[PDB]
């Protein structure tokens, strides 16, 4: 059970880290109703960079549906 | 050793009852009775579901099919180290005894038994299905 | 004085055996005139997990 | 001469879809259940 | 040209396709700044798109009415008209690697059959031996042929188990 | 350390390293030679 | 004990419901009946064949009767281009008024169904013009059905039962069937075309009342008996001929024009007359090959015994095969299904590209249904061909009498055969699926120019050899200087070349990279289905996991959980698994045929050329795009004539999904559930007064596989039939 | 009733008899093996076809074989 808890913390840490480094959270706070949350960015290889969509805030990335932006704002 | 005679008045274990017991088959075709001696009162598991307490001394149970009787026999023999025997009872009142057929459990070799359905060859020496064709019925090469 | 020597390698010739055309090590040979005296052991188990089997004198031949 | 009457479907559709199946099922059910002498 | 196809460099539909893809990228570009991170990424994509369409035309591929490159597989037609690089040359490129992988694995499998416990050498790989066999596989076509001629490539029919028949 | 290097030699660990290496090589080749369709 | 089934005492003694199910399922396995002898086996089969023949002619009679009674044949013949044929009338008391109005069409009295079987075009082509023509045919075939039924009864009677040796006279039966059944029937059919069909196509009525006083050709039999047979090919129907009328018509009765009638877009009648006359001569001649009571001809045993290669490459050769084939009915049935199954595919391939019936091409729904119909029937027959080949090995194969011949040697290298079929299936699947997925990723990322499109040069090269000049190969018939082009330039090439280079017809459609991928998927289907069926036959007699499988029969549940588990180990189960792959293969074939033709029929062939190279195009542009009208047959606003196909479409999905239940969940779960139902009934007051006579039990292991496969197949067929007809008919019809 | 046959490769291990959940099999004296005993199938009318005996046989191929045959109340394992 300690191993399961340790894995969740790595997973939770990754979600918070990717919000800090690969997200448009700061832009989202200013214009929450027009900017789509995004916290994942893909590398430009084999033409997969098209998955970096136009989400708003001068940012390109995959739109997320996990609701982490709303949770962070509430806290 | 002589064939035991069933005693219908033998006491039965302390059991509340369940819905997994005998059905209308017992009243029309047959049912099975298992009897044994108990050294002390103990709790055992009914093959039909639930737990029952065996009285000290003779015990008797009735089951719907043979496999249920021999399933209880395995429990009593292996765990509680008893020696049960069961019968086949017909609605007309006839009682047929079996297991142990000759008084000795089949796992142990006993003189006087006659081999049955024994082929003095290997599986690979059976004839081909074509050679047992049109024999009046579907017959495997192993039968002949 | 009957059958191959203990520990020698033999090739199985029973078509219905899992080890047909395969090499095994002779463990013992019964001298009581039984139907299948030769006992052979194999390094690879069959579908039932067994690695030993009994064979008749004419069902086993020396390696090559 | 060949043309059937204009009312033929009204009789044959119920006859072959509701009546004959009922008799056929009753015939088959009795037959399979019948015991040998 | 071949089978009614035309060189992509001379194909009208092929040229129009490039404009469509660049136009799509340009449309997204004008919603960003000149030197912002999204703008730089989009410009990089457009450069690769232009390079890709130049390379395929320069390679002398054939385009259909769809205006997309089509490949020639017949060795005679490929060598006749200089399309050997589409399928023919890559055919012998793959087989060398495929035989390399298969030959190396077969050498390792034979090597451990001599060991006391071959099964434990398969779940737990003998890395020093595997690396040794990995490098020697570069000459597999030579070694493979010599085994065939010496008759040690195949097992004897009498040493292979078969079911009753 | 002998046992630890034995653990790294187990099939799942070797496959992970091998495919991580194999995938990386293919990814890097396509990074420096993007869009290869014909040998040319 | 129970009477039913009378042919098996084992079943009749069973007290459970398995007796009812198994009695039905073993009725026609005569070899397994109690007291069966070889002679009685052949006489029952002979009688059963008369019953099948009578059903076929009665089924045909019913079609003729209903079209005449309720169809619009006489109206359709006037304007076949712009009239939908009527199959039969509808009398459904469950219909509401909107439904009655919706299905009223074609100027009919009431609701009717539109025909899709093409019998209108077929019957119109062969000379039928009025409803009375169909009525007389219907009564004639009903009479023929009765006669065959009587013959089935007659040859079961004490003095008319053939002996066992009669059924095994191979030389005499082949002589009669080749010369009489094939040759004379084709010669007679030539008579109909010369005397009836062709004149009717030129506006001249010929019937039983006047055909003896009408001359098929202006020169009556003088050219025939004088050897001047070319006189019959002079003055053929001109390109301006209007079918069924005398304007633009000719006089020839035997020609080799080689093309399509310009108006009807179908084969000329004078070519189909010369075709049947030609093969009739060949078949009548070919029927004088074998020995009979007259001291000339071959004996088939001698031919087989001779053909042994001197080098011993085929071992004993064909020695002993005559008895192997002549004594086994499963060997003969396997050869019959394999041959007939292949010919059924050939019919589908050639009928869509060489339409023989007038105005068949323009009826898109009919063409789609006819091709799908026969390809699915061919697929089932092929699976049966291998099933009975597997049954032959278990039941009829005798190793001693086939020692060292070709058949025995097939079992010798069965692992080699199966291993190589396995390799081909894996190779085709890996690379066929891989290229499709590659093209899908390229389309998803917006780079359609990066996908792998391989030109079908080998198939496009064949089309060049036949005269298709699009690809510029200038090969054989595509080159005007080749001897092949010159020699045929006066007989059939002008018509053939004109048709093959017309891109609006289905004669050698243009192919591209989209056709390359689909064809290789078809090869995967054929090889994998063969792999499953071939393994089921070669391993039928035994395997390492079950060395003595022959002792258990063709169909048994399993050998138990021992030795690792033996589920689906019988040869019956190999066939059962192969049916899934057959449906999958025929599905790919019929999707490919349908989509390539819908785009042609709409004129936008570019859609198939562009969207067929990746699998999203199929799902988007074929399945999803063409379902729009089907699923709107009935909606919250109303319904239209397609509501029956909309209803049948969901009906198919339900039967298909129900089949999953019998295939996924197995017996042990259900038998224990039924035991509580037995308990509940006995303890319920006022219901335990009633009781059963057959003890309820779960379906058997083998039965549920068949029941699950039957639901799977039925749902498969009904779903696509509704979609195929609805998408094609609504779009154009 | 199912068919159960014992073949002469039996080594008299008794495992088939122990495994059988309906007392169909038994051991009898024999002279064809070291154990001097052979399996027997005197009560096949009670056999249900579970094939637990075949699972327990060590010999290869099996020395005890079960051929499922005609069904009945006993062989179908019904208690109703
Ligand atoms: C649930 C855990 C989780 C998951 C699924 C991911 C997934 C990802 N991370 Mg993240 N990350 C996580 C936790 C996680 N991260 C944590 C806890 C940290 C803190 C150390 C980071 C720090 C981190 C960095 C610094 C980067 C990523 C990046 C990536 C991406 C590429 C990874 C890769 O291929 O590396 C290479 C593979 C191997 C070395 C093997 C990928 C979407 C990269 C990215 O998104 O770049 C745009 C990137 O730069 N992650
Ligand atoms: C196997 C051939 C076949 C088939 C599949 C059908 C099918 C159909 N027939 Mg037809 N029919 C056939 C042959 C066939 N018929 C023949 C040969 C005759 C001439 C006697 C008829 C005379 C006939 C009539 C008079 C009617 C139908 C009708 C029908 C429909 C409902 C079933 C019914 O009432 O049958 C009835 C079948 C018979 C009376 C003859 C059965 C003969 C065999 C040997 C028994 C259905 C579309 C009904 C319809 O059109 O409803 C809209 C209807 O009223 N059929
Ligand atoms: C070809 C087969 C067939 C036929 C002919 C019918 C016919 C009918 N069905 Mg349908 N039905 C069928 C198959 C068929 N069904 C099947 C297979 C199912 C299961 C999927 C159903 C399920 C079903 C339901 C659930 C319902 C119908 C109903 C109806 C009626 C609709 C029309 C109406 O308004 O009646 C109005 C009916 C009358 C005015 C009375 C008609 C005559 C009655 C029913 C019998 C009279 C008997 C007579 C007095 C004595 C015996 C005479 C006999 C010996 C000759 C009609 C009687 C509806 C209905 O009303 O049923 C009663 C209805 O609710 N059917
Ligand atoms: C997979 C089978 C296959 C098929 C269907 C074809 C088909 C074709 N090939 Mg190819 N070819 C193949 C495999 C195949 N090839 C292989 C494995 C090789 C060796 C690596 C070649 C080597 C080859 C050469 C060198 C040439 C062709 C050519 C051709 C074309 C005409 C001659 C021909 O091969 O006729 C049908 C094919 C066969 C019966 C199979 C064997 C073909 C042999 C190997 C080549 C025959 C060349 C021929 C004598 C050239 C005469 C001059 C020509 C202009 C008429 C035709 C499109 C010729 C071409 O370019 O025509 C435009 C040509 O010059 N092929
Ligand atoms: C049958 C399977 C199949 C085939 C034949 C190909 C073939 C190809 N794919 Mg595709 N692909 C496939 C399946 C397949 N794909 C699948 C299943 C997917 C989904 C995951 C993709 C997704 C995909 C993408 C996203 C891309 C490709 C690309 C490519 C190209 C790669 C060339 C390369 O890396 O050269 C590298 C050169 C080498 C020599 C590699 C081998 C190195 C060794 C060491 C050489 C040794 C020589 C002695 C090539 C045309 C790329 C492309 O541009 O295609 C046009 C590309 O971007 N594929
Ligand atoms: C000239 C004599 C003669 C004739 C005409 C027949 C005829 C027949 N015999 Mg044979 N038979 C003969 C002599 C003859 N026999 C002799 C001498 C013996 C003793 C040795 C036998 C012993 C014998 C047996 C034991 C059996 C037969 C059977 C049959 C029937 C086979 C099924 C069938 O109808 O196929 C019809 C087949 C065709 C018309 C040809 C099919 C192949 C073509 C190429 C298909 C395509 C054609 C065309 C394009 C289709 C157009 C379709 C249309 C919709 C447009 C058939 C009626 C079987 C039967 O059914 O008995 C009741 C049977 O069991 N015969
Ligand atoms: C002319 C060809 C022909 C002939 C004469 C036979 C004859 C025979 N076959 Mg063979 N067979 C054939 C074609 C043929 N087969 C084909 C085409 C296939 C592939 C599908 C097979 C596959 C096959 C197998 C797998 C087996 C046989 C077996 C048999 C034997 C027993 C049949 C039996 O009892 O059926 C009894 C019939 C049934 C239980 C019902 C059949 C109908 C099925 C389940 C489909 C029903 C669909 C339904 C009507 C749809 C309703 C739709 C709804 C909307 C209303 C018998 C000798 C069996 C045998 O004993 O072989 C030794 C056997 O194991 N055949
Ligand atoms: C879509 C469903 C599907 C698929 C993909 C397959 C695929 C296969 N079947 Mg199966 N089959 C199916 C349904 C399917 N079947 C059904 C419904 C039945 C009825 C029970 C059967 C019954 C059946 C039988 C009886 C047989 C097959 C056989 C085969 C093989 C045919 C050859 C082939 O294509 O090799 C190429 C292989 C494939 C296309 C398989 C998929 C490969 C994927 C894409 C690889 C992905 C790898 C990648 C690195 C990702 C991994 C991720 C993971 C680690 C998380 C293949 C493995 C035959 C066989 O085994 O021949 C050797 C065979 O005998 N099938
Ligand atoms: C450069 C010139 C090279 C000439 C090579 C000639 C090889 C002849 C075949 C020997 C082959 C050989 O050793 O045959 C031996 C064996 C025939 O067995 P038999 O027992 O009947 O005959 C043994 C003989 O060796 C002596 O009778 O056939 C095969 O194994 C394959 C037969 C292929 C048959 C091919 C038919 C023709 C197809 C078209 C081929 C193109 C046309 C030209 C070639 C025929
Ligand atoms: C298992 C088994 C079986 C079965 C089998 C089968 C089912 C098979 C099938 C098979 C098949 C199904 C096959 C097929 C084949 C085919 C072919 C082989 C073809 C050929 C062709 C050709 C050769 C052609 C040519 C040509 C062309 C191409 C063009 C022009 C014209 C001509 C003619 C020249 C039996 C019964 C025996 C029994 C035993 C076992
Ligand atoms: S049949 Fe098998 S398990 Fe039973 S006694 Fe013989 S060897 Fe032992
Ligand atoms: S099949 Fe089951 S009941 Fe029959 S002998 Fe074997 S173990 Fe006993």
């Amino acid at each position: 059970h300690f191993g399961q808890l340790g894995i969740i913390f790595i997973w939770l840490s990754g979600m918070y880290f990717h919000g800090a480094r690969f997200s448009n959270y700061e832009a989202w706070l200013s214009d929450p109703t027009h900017i789509k949350p995004s916290a994942q960015v893909v590398w430009p290889i084999v033409g997969q960079e098209i998955l970096n969509g136009d989400v708003g805030g001068g940012f390109q990335g995959i739109q997320i549906t996990s609701g982490f932006f709303q949770l962070w704002r509430a806290s | 050793w002589t064939v035991p005679t069933l005693n219908p008045d033998t006491p039965s274990p302390i059991f509340g009852g369940s819905t997994g017991g005998l059905l209308r088959k017992a009243q029309t075709e047959e049912f099975y009775v298992i009897t044994w001696e108990a050294k002390k009162e103990q709790i055992f598991e009914m093959p039909t579901g639930g737990a029952a307490i065996m009285r000290q001394g003779p015990n008797l149970l009735k089951f719907g099919k043979k496999e249920q009787c021999l399933a209880l026999t395995t429990q009593l023999r292996n765990k509680f180290k008893l020696t049960p025997c069961f019968y086949r009872v017909f609605p007309d009142g006839k009682v047929q005894y079996l297991h142990p057929a000759d008084g000795v459990y089949p796992e142990k070799v006993n003189a006087g038994r006659v081999g049955a359905n024994q082929n003095m060859r290997r599986i690979g020496q059976n004839v081909n299905p074509i050679k047992v064709k049109f024999s009046g019925r579907m017959m495997s090469p192993a039968e002949i | 004085e009957v059958g191959p020597k203990r520990g020698s390698l033999v090739k199985i010739l029973r078509p219905e055996s899992y080890w047909f055309n395969q090499v095994g090590k002779v463990v013992s040979v019964d001298q009581s005139g039984v139907r299948y005296p030769v006992v052979v052991r194999f390094e690879n188990q069959n579908y039932a997990g067994v690695t030993t089997n009994n064979y008749a004198l004419d069902e086993v031949v020396a390696a090559k | 001469p060949f043309v059937p009457p204009s009312w033929a479907p009204s009789v044959f559709v119920p006859l072959t879809g509701l009546v004959l199946p009922a008799i056929a099922m009753a015939t088959l059910f009795v037959y399979i259940e019948k015991e040998a002498p | 040209d071949i089978a009614g196809l035309t060189p992509c460099s001379e194909s009208k539909a092929y040229a129009k396709l490039e404009k469509k893809e660049l136009k799509t990228l340009e449309k997204r570009l004008k919603q960003y700044e000149a030197d912002s991170a999204p703008a730089v990424a989009l410009k990089a994509t457009m450069e690769r798109t232009k390079a890709r369409f130049a390379n395929y035309a320069k390679a002398g591929l054939l385009c259909g009415n769809d205006g997309l490159p089509h490949l020639i597989a017949d060795p005679g037609l490929a060598l006749k008209y200089g399309h050997a690089g589409e399928v023919f040359i890559p055919t012998f490129g793959f087989l060398y690697v495929a035989g390399y992988i298969g030959y190396v694995g077969r050498q390792y499998l034979i090597a451990v059959k001599g060991e006391a416990k071959p099964t434990d050498k398969e779940i737990i790989i003998d890395v020093p031996l595997a690396t040794k066999l990995a490098w020697q596989g570069a000459g597999w076509p030579l070694a493979a042929v010599q085994e065939l001629q010496r008759g040690t490539l195949l097992e004897k029919e009498e040493n292979i188990t078969v079911s009753p028949r | 350390m002998k046992d630890f290097t034995t653990y790294l030699s187990t099939a799942p660990v070797i496959a992970t390293i091998w495919f991580t290496f194999t995938a990386g090589l293919l990814i890097e080749i396509n990074r420096y030679f993007p869009d290869p369709l014909v040998f040319s | 004990t129970k009477l039913f089934p009378k042919f098996s005492q084992g079943l009749a003694q069973d007290p459970t419901t398995r007796r009812i199910w198994y009695g039905l399922a073993m009725a026609h396995d005569f070899e397994s009946h109690d007291g069966m002898t070889e002679e009685n086996l052949y006489q029952k089969i002979f009688a059963s064949h008369f019953g099948q023949l009578s059903i076929i002619f009665l089924w045909t009679s019913g079609n003729l009767f209903h079209v005449a009674w309720q169809g619009n044949f006489e109206q359709w013949v006037t304007d076949p281009v712009h009239i939908r044929p009527i199959a039969h009338a509808i009398w459904d008391p469950h219909f509401g008024q909107p439904a009655v109005e919706a299905f009223t069409r074609g100027g009919a009295s009431g609701p009717v169904n539109i025909s899709t079987s093409g019998v209108y075009q077929w019957w119109y082509t062969i000379g039928m013009r009025t409803n009375q023509d169909l009525y007389v045919g219907s009564v004639f075939l009903a009479l023929v059905s009765a006669i065959f039924l009587f013959a089935g009864w007659l040859h079961l009677q004490p003095n008319f039962q053939p002996s066992l040796s009669w059924f095994k006279d191979a030389e005499s039966r082949l002589n009669h069937h080749l010369s009489g059944l094939f040759g004379v029937s084709s010669l007679a059919w030539t008579g109909h075309l010369v005397h009836v069909a062709i004149p009717e196509s030129r506006g001249q009525h010929v019937g039983w009342d006047n055909f003896l006083s009408v001359l098929p050709h202006p020169q009556g039999l003088t050219p025939f008996f004088t050897g001047n047979w070319a006189a019959y090919a002079q003055s053929p129907d001109t390109a301006s001929h209007v079918f069924g009328t005398a304007q633009g018509s000719g006089q020839a009765i035997l020609t080799f024009l080689g093309g399509f009638h310009p108006q009807t877009q179908s084969l000329w009648l004078t070519d189909m007359a010369h075709h049947h006359l030609a093969i009739a001569v060949i078949f009548i001649v070919a029927g004088h090959m074998y020995r009979t009571n007259f001291g000339i001809g071959h004996r088939m045993q001698a031919i087989l015994e001779a053909h042994t290669p001197p080098s011993g490459s085929l071992g004993a050769g064909h020695k002993g095969l005559f008895d192997t084939v002549n004594n086994s009915l499963h060997f003969q049935l396997g050869l019959a299904l394999a041959s007939v199954g292949t010919i059924t595919s050939l019919v589908a391939q050639h009928m869509y590209s060489l339409p023989p019936y007038a105005f068949q091409a323009i009826d898109f729904t009919t063409q789609a249904a006819l091709y799908t119909h026969h390809q699915y029937i061919a697929g089932f027959i092929m699976c049966g061909a291998f099933a009975h080949g597997a049954i032959f090995f278990i039941r009829d194969y005798d190793p001693e009498q086939n020692k060292g011949n070709v058949l025995a040697r097939m079992l010798d290298h069965k692992e080699a055969l199966i291993s190589h079929l396995s390799w081909v299936s894996l190779f085709l699947g890996f690379h066929t699926l891989g290229l499709y997925v590659h093209n899908d990723v390229m389309q998803a990322f917006g780079t359609p120019e990066k996908q792998i499109l391989i030109e079908p040069v080998f198939a496009q090269w064949i089309q060049a050899a036949h005269g298709k000049a699009l690809y510029g190969f200038d090969f054989l018939l595509s080159s005007k200087t080749s001897a092949a082009f010159a020699n045929g330039q006066s007989l059939w090439l002008p018509g053939w070349l004109d048709a093959i280079n017309n891109n609006q017809n289905s004669l050698f459609l243009t192919i591209g990279p989209g056709d390359f991928l689909v064809h290789h998927a078809i090869a995967l289907g054929l090889h994998t289905t063969t792999l499953i069926l071939v393994k089921g036959a070669l391993d039928a007699r035994g395997s390492k996991l079950m060395p003595d499988k022959k002792d258990f029969g063709y169909s048994f549940p399993c050998d138990g959980p021992g030795r690792g588990g033996t589920c689906d180990i019988s040869a019956y189960d190999a066939f059962y698994l192969a049916v899934f792959w057959m449906l999958n293969t025929i599905g790919w074939v019929t999707f490919y045929w349908h989509w390539k033709h819908l785009t042609l029929w709409q004129g936008n062939v570019a859609q198939f050329d562009e969207s067929s190279t990746y699998l999203m195009g199929w799902l988007r542009d074929y399945l999803w795009l063409n379902s729009s009208q089907l699923i709107n047959g009935y909606n919250p606003f109303g319904m239209n004539s397609l509501s029956v196909w909309a209803w049948t479409f969901l009906f198919g999905h339900l039967i298909y999904a129900t089949g999953f239940m019998f295939l996924i969940s197995w017996r042990g779960y259900w038998q224990e559930l039924i035991e509580t139902l037995v308990w509940a009934h006995e303890k319920t007051p006022l219901a335990n007064l009633v009781y059963w006579k057959d003890k309820p039990v779960a379906l058997s292991i083998v039965q549920a596989r068949l029941v699950g496969l039957a639901h799977f197949s039925v749902g498969y067929i009904f779903t696509y039939a509704a979609f195929l007809i609805a998408s094609t008919s609504g779009r154009f019809g | 009733a199912h068919i159960v046959k014992i073949y002469d490769t039996c080594i008299g291990c008794t495992q088939c008899v122990r495994a059988c959940p309906l007392d169909v099999l038994e051991m009898v004296p024999w002279d064809g093996c070291k154990a001097s005993q052979m399996a027997s199938a005197p009560r096949t009318e009670d056999c249900v076809g579970c094939k637990r005996c075949e699972t327990a046989c060590p010999t290869d191929f099996l020395s005890v074989r079960v051929y499922l045959g005609s069904e009945s109340t006993r062989s179908m394992g019904l208690s109703y």
